[PDB]
């Protein structure tokens, strides 16, 4: 599965 | 043996004509499994490959939203890269992200990457220890400074040696008469005559994966990697790699050279000769 | 930076003339991504192609596949004409079925 940054 | 998880992220400026374009890929090592491209419709991630269908509709949707979110940071970031290098909103300008996972025969992880480029050139890369970062100018380390602020490499290594590990043992599990298989080189020589005192011996390798390959032609035991036209593997439209390698020789004088094929998928180093 | 497409005119299969099989022009290692690829047959551009999704590799460069189901014959002549903002003309690169 794909990451996804913190924001 | 070793396998490879990688994402692969694309956004381009399009200064007059709209938002930018946004297409983001993922490879299991050289298997492309999944797609999506802002340009669609409603965009939406797509399997790519016969094992990721398997999945829910939880997992392509979140993945959908993920990409979503991805796109909206990438015009984010483009518009904050114009920022610091003081560029022109007439020009279009690309940013290119990956980041992914190698895992070993063990299925433990190896290294970790997650890689920020603009214009084509690096910009910001995750270090090894997935504890630091190298930047590539200046501004990079503005980029820097404000991702240690955010311990933007400790959610990537909580990520690395968490999620991309398992989902990547996952996937090879699911499609491992594929994904396992290591399919062997077709090999053989063509002879071409160019004149009349010359011909060229072309060595092929097709239908073979994964794409790493060795073709190499060798010319009474010394190797000619001067003289032997080598073309950059290419697909074959499936999941499967070619290459050739060609060595021009004078009409007479074939047998002197030999083509040499090594492969994951050989048990045994090739040697090949014009028959 | 920018840099140059290479360009590679090729089937899938070995080519005999009367068979359907896919013709694939493969452009790699270009910057930046905006690429002009077109498949010609007898210097007419193919209606139906495809082409793969835009990844790079690890120079960062793109790399793609346009491809599209053809049927070799003896005199059909089939090139892949590429245009890049590096290119001063578009390239046309001819099939030749022994490569
Ligand atoms: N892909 C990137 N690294 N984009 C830059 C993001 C960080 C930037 N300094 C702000 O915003």
């Amino acid at each position: 599965k794909r990451w996804i940054i913190l924001g | 043996g070793s396998h490879s998880m990688r994402y692969f992220h694309t956004s381009v400026s399009r200064p007059g004509r709209g938002e930018p374009r946004f297409i983001t890929v993922g490879y299991v090592d050289d298997t492309l499994f999944v797609r999506f491209d802002s340009d669609a419709a409603s965009p939406r991630e797509e399997p790519r490959a016969p094992w990721i269908e398997q999945e829910g509709p939880e997992y392509w949707d979140r993945e959908t939203q993920i990409c979503k979110a991805k796109a909206q940071t990438d015009r984010e970031d483009l518009r904050t890269l114009l920022r610091y290098y003081n560029q022109s909103e007439a020009g279009s300008h690309t940013l290119q992200n990956m980041y992914g996972c190698d895992v070993g025969p063990d299925g433990r992880l190896l290294r970790g990457y997650h890689q920020d480029a603009y214009d084509g050139k690096d910009y910001i890369a995750l270090n090894e220890d997935l504890s630091s970062w190298t930047a590539a100018d200046t501004a990079a380390q503005i980029t820097q400074r404000k991702w240690e602020a955010a311990r933007v490499a400790e959610q990537l290594r909580a990520y690395l040696e968490g999620e991309c590990v398992e989902w990547l043992r996952r996937y090879l599990e699911n499609g491992k008469e594929t994904l396992q298989r290591a399919d062997p080189p077709k090999t053989h020589v063509t002879h071409h005559p160019i004149s009349d005192h010359e011909a060229t011996l072309r060595c092929w390798a097709l239908g073979f994966y994964p794409a790493e390959i060795t073709l190499t032609w060798q010319r009474d035991g010394e190797d000619q990697t001067q003289d032997t036209e080598l073309v950059e593997t290419r697909p074959a439209g499936d999941r499967t790699f070619q290459k050739w390698a060609a060595v021009v020789v004078p009409s007479g004088e074939e047998q002197r050279y030999t083509c040499h094929v090594q492969h994951e998928g050989l048990p045994k180093p090739l040697t090949l000769r014009w028959e | 930076i920018q840099r140059t497409p290479k360009i590679q005119v090729y089937s899938r299969h070995p080519a005999e003339n009367g068979k359907s099989n896919f013709l694939n022009c493969y452009v790699s290692g270009f910057h930046p991504s905006d690429i002009e690829v077109d498949l010609l047959k007898n210097g007419e551009r193919i209606e139906k192609v495809e082409h793969s999704d835009l990844s790079f590799s690890k120079d960062w460069s793109f790399y793609l596949l346009y491809y599209t189901e053809f049927t070799p014959t003896e005199k059909d002549e089939y090139a892949c004409r590429v245009n890049h903002v590096t290119l001063s003309q578009p390239k046309i690169v001819k099939w030749d079925r022994d490569m």
